[PDB]
RNA sequence: CUCCGCCGGCACCUUAUGAGAAAUCAAAGUCUUUGGGUUCCGGGGGGAGUAUGGUCGCAAGGCUGAAACUUAAAGGAAUUGA
RNA sequence: CAUUAGUGUCUGGUAAUUGGAAUGAGUACAAUCUAAAUCCCUUAACGAGGAUCCAUUGGAGGGCAAGUCUGGUGCCAGCAGCCGCGGUAAUUCCAGCUCCAAUAGCGUAUAUUUAAGUUGUUGCAGUUAAAAAGCUCGUAGUUGGACCUUGGGCCGGCCGGCAUCGCGCUCCUAGCCCGGCAUCGUUACUUUGAAGAAAUUAGAGUGCUCAAAGCAAGCCAUCGCUCUGGAUACAUUAGCAUGGGAUAACAUCAUAGGA
């Protein structure tokens, strides 16, 4: 059972330190390896397009889900992004710049597309949506 | 019609009974829903949840829909039911019958100043059920039933105006969650308080001040 | 129990276990309420009684029996 | 680099729930009563009146004869009483807890202006507050949540430069008189 | 050898007024009405008792013990079928 | 009337229906603002018929509010936080219409708080779901049985002041022989006080037209000036002082080296 002594404030501080790295979160934020990401705890990060590949859908599914191989301006690390429209692909040409920002849920991979966990927001420093969408051109 | 079959339906149905609290008073069992419709007139009834569950068999899997029905008059009765059926409009009827039988009186009380009605509960109070528990504890007036939308509505037909409302256990088990809720309200008489310190004057039950009639 | 201006706000005062003080809820069907009768003299009985409430606790224990035998041990 | 002292503050919350039929109707049966612009004005009305109902609960947890409660309460109570917001004899600090946003709502200038006659609408008074068209004692009000206080309840009236209670006429009034002539 | 009683053991049988997700349990009870004292130890499934450093051993190995990455369930009890 | 109708009530409305009234967005003489300008507040004259003075961002299977509508596509392209949708009858894609939420704002990424009684002191768990060391000893650490008067009364209207079988005083306070005196065990705990920067927080007052604010202002005959305000509180731990002596620590009457 739990120390319960008045004089035991000690163990308890000590106890719940101890413990607290158990937790999966307090760990991850309290670990130092989110420096060790592509984004080196940032919200976007900006590349040049290297290739554009193309990757399956888990069984459930079936599709090809079009993404850009882009590298990292800022620490020259390789990733793949995801471009999320129909048809936004073809805007995607070879070695332009492009905005890249996570996919929500913090790093981990999101619905069908197998080890991607990047999306491509911005191309040549105009949005896909506004490109997706005619209010602007390129 | 009725034709009704138990004493206390017979006592009912030559109207020598007006209200439940008679029959609460001397902790009798009602077996007939009719008793409740015309000593509570205006009770209100709501479907919370159909819900079908199966069992397996060699030709397939057979359905079934369970309905949960709340009903009370917002003025201290309430009453839970839950009936399975083939069919949903029927398990709903039975869910309403058995509602109404299950009818139970709730108490009110004050959180810190006994100024006008009551709108709380009277003190802390707990129930489980599965691994459902629900705590209800007083609140200051105005301030609103703090609680899920499934412990919220059993309340308001209640009556209980403000309450905090605390959880614990798989509250999206829907059937448990309710099922404590009306289990929590149930025993809000059951606590010994000062107030009931009083000795107790009997009185003659039901079956026994109408001997002759009977 | 009572308003501050003097009114009762409870409905039903419920009774209580004569063995234990418990309170005999609503949908307690295991208690009972035990009406013993008066023997005063000739004839030995006209409509005077006692009356006595058990809770289902107290029932479900067994110690109905001696509970009452030791209730009814009361002298007026 | 002074102005940066200068304070600000929230006035209202976001439900914690987003949509709930149960709220979204209860909400929409006020903003429409009351001729509200948007929910905005009911959520800060409702924020205001937990404001003091958290300063009351407060006080009523202290015991009577405890200075703060009492210099707290006569405020308090008086600051309600000012505005109408509780009737007379209610000076007991629970009835402020009884206290509902409706009761907010019918002291906001537009509503009064309604009550008062002036309106034949609850919209034709808001369009009417926000035209310089009433004044309050002597100074042109143009803003419908202006909660009048119930000592200055019988000062209201028109303004005395819009046409409905004061001189000239509006621009239409005189187009129309050029073009006739 | 028989009967009765008291301490102390290993257990068993019947029962909830109890507890529990239940199976079950007279201790796994005296818990939202939550506080007798104390030690060890858990925090979704994997990766993995793996890598690495230390330490003990003749050796086999023991103790101590990660991370990247990956994944939407893995799992407990009970029910109806097959 | 409610019969059998028919219309008329609060007008609920597709109604680019008809009709004037109202107004500031904009423009601008002027005055004012200001160091000089500017913006605001006043303001002459202009300035509203609904195609414009044209509201957006996200959605419509569930969670979660709102279509079993119509075209396209056919496990493709695509959507999808999660469950899932799409393989020729798509409530989920691409569009139209329609509807929904918030609204001059709304979406997305990342970090963080809440939810989370999933870090648990309050307050979680450990037979079988993750989890009692194979077993015992053992130092620190944590924890520790009962026992030594404020008990029996007076006293004035929760407490003072005494009296029972109250270890003393020279020295400070010292009633008209008289209460209430100081060093010859320490702490934790609790009570009260002092001293604690402002800004922030809470909060009293005050109609910047309301509000976010600010620290002002209000009356005079709104005439040779009157009344002014610019409170108050919280501040864990440590340090200083004050009363209490239950609870619990640590020190300790058997060498009488006692008074
Ligand atoms: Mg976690
Ligand atoms: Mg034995
Ligand atoms: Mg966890
Ligand atoms: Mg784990
Ligand atoms: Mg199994
Ligand atoms: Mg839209
Ligand atoms: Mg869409
Ligand atoms: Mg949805
Ligand atoms: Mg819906
Ligand atoms: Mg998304
Ligand atoms: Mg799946
Ligand atoms: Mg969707
Ligand atoms: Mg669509
Ligand atoms: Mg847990
Ligand atoms: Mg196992
Ligand atoms: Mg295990
Ligand atoms: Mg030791």
């Amino acid at each position: 059972g739990k120390t319960r002594g008045m004089g035991a404030g000690r163990k308890l501080k000590t106890h719940r330190r101890n413990q607290r790295w158990a937790d999966k979160a307090y760990k991850k934020s309290h670990l130092g390896n989110e420096w060790k990401k592509p984004f080196a705890g940032s919200s976007h990060a900006k590349g040049i397009v290297l290739e554009k590949i193309g990757i399956e859908a888990k069984q459930p599914n079936s599709a090809i889900r079009k993404c850009a191989r882009v590298q990292l301006v800022k620490n020259g690390k390789k990733i793949a992004a995801f471009v999320p429209n129909d048809g936004c692909l073809n805007f995607i040409e070879e070695n332009d710049e492009v905005l890249i920002a996570g996919f929500g849920r913090k790093g981990h991979a999101v619905g069908d597309i197998p080890g991607v966990r990047f999306k491509v927001v911005k191309v040549s420093g105009v949005s896909l949506l506004a490109l997706f969408k005619e209010k602007k051109e390129k | 019609k009725w034709v009704p079959v138990t004493k206390l339906g017979r006592l009912v149905k030559e109207g020598r009974f007006t209200k439940m609290e008679e029959i609460y008073l001397h902790s009798l069992p009602v077996k007939e829903h009719q008793i409740v419709e015309t000593l509570c007139p205006g009770l209100k009834d709501e479907v919370m949840k159909i819900t079908p569950v199966q069992k397996q068999t060699r030709a397939g899997q057979r359905t079934r829909f369970k309905a949960f029905v709340v009903v009370g008059d917002s003025n201290g009765h309430v009453g839970l039911g839950v009936k399975c059926a083939k069919e949903v409009a029927t398990a709903i009827r039975g869910a309403i019958i058995l509602a109404k039988l299950s009818i139970v009186p709730v108490r009110r009380g004050y959180w810190g100043n006994k100024i006008g009605l009551p709108h709380t509960v009277p003190c802390k109070v707990t129930g489980k059920c599965g691994s459902v528990t629900v705590r209800m504890v007083p609140a200051p007036r105005g301030s609103g039933i703090v609680a899920a939308r499934v412990p919220k509505k059993v309340l308001q037909f209640a009556g209980i105006d403000d309450v905090f409302t605390s959880s614990r256990g798989s509250t999206k088990t829907l059937g448990n969650f309710v099922k404590a809720t009306f289990d929590c309200l149930m025993k809000t008489y059951g606590f010994l308080t000062p107030d009931f310190w009083r000795e107790t004057t009997f009185t003659k039950a039901p079956y026994q001040e109408f001997t002759d009639i009977l | 129990m009572q308003n501050e201006v003097g009114d009762m706000v409870d409905l039903y005062v419920p009774r209580k276990c004569s063995a234990t003080n418990r309170i005999i809820t609503a949908k307690d069907h295991a208690s009972v309420q035990i009406n013993i009768g008066h023997v005063d003299e000739n004839g030995l009985y006209d409509g005077r009684f006692t009356t006595f409430a058990l809770s289902g606790f107290v029932r479900a224990q067994g110690d109905a029996d001696g509970s009452l035998d030791r209730l009814w041990q009361k002298r007026k | 680099h002074v102005n940066f002292y200068r304070n600000y503050g929230k006035t209202f919350k976001k439900p914690r729930r987003p949509y709930e039929k149960e709220r979204l109707d209860a909400e929409l049966k006020l903003v429409g009563e009351y001729g509200l612009r948007c929910k905005r004005e009911l959520w800060r009305v409702q924020y205001a009146l937990s404001r003091i109902r958290n300063a009351a609960r407060h006080l009523l947890t202290l015991d009577e004869k405890n200075p703060r409660r009492i210099f707290e309460g006569a405020a308090l109570l008086r600051r309600m009483n000012r505005y109408g917001l509780l009737a007379e004899g209610q000076d007991k600090l629970d009835y402020v807890l009884a206290l509902t946003a409706e009761n907010f709502l019918a002291r906001r200038l537009q509503t009064l202006v309604f009550k008062a006659g002036m309106a034949k609408s609850i919209h034709h008074a808001r369009v009417l507050i926000r035209q310089r068209h009433i004044r309050v004692g002597r100074q042109i009000v143009n803003v419908p949540s202006f909660m009048v206080r119930v000592e200055s309840e019988k000062h209201i009236d028109f303004s005395l430069t819009s046409p409905f209670g004061g001189g000239p006429a509006g621009r239409v009034k005189r187009k129309n008189q050029k073009k006739a002539s």
